């Protein structure tokens, strides 16, 4: 019973910033991951950021690095994306997703896979122009 | 004597699909009346064989393959199919001669807040060929950038837990699966019907 609402997004200009926001519903999981994804026009789906639930650990896609950051307010069960030095190629429909973490032999790993996440959301649009 | 299938269908606990189990039944008699007159099963798809005619038949060897997946994924325990399991965990040939069976296991494989002991493999460089099995944990290099350690979105753990929760939906709830493969070779037929 997991529902997710991505919020945020609009036209922003180059060098600009916007902050996105997931809404989390029903996670009853003990060890999970929340991802940000994006699909630009006419191209495939790509991942932007992953956060672990245990400690808040985080990873990022290469180009996204230095600009976008992910945080969690446990309370509103929301996960965010601080988008900060926007560029045109960052135009896309961005996405939330949820995933179970994986525990192989007591070694914890968290994987946000565009091919493989359990739960998804409708999407938020981010446009970057002049 | 009786062929040991109750050790396969009635196992306290099954295995992960990527690490699927094979047990060979040989030199014995079997009534599949336990299997096909059952009504406790979700999936009973037979290929090349009528399951009702099974007790009138003899085979050289029988292979019981068992594993756990979701219910949205059983469709993939089928001949000529695609997706995460068929392509990367367990493959059935187009030339399948056998039967495939599954049932809901939400009462045995799920746990409040996630049962992580069940894992499937997320990706491989190529598709698994029929009846192949893969248990490797080699860090998968998505980004074609040299991979050392384990890192990010570019180097990935290939296996994913199913996180079974009892409150999950049925396609997301657990299914125990048994692939019974029936072989005729050019040699003596030990595994036969009761009659
Ligand atoms: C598994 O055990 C049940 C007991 O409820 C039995 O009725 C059934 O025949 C067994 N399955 C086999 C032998 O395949």
């Amino acid at each position: 019973d997991v529902q997710l609402q991505e919020s945020g997004g609009g036209l922003v200009q180059p060098g600009g910033s916007l902050r996105l926001s997931c809404a989390a519903s029903g996670l009853t999981l003990d060890y999970y991951a929340i991802g940000w994804f994006r699909q630009a026009p006419g191209k495939e789906r790509e991942g932007v950021s992953c956060i672990s639930s245990s400690d808040g650990s985080t990873y990022y896609a290469d180009s996204v690095k230095g600009r976008f950051t992910t945080s969690r307010d446990n309370a509103k069960n929301t996960v965010y994306l601080q988008m900060n030095s926007l560029k045109p190629e960052d135009t896309a429909v961005y996405y939330c997703a949820a995933v179970p973490s994986t525990y192989y032999s007591g070694t914890y790993y968290y994987t946000c896979h565009p091919g493989g996440m359990d739960y998804w959301g409708k999407g938020t649009q981010v446009t970057v122009s002049s | 004597n009786l062929c040991p299938f109750g050790e396969v269908f009635n196992a306290t606990r099954f295995a992960s699909v990527y690490a699927w189990n094979r047990k060979r039944i040989s030199n014995c008699v079997a009534d599949y009346s336990v299997l096909y007159n059952s009504a406790s099963f979700s999936t009973f798809k037979c290929y090349g064989v009528s399951p009702t005619k099974l007790n009138d038949l003899c085979f050289t060897n029988v292979y019981a393959d068992s594993f756990v997946i979701r219910g949205d994924e059983v469709r993939q325990i089928a001949p000529g199919q695609t997706g995460k399991i068929a392509d990367y965990n367990y493959k059935l040939p187009d030339d399948f001669t056998g039967c495939v069976i599954a049932w809901n296991s939400n009462n045995l494989d799920s746990k409040v807040g996630g049962n992580y002991n069940y894992l499937y493999r997320l990706f491989r460089k190529s598709n698994l060929k029929p009846f192949e099995r893969d248990i490797s944990t080699e860090i998968y290099q998505a980004g074609s950038t040299p991979c050392n350690g384990v890192e990010g979105f570019n180097c990935y753990f290939p296996l994913q837990s199913y996180g079974f929760q009892p409150t999950n939906g049925v396609g997301y709830q657990p299914y125990r699966v048994v692939v019974l493969s029936f072989e005729l070779l050019h040699a003596p037929a030990t595994v036969c019907g009761p009659k």
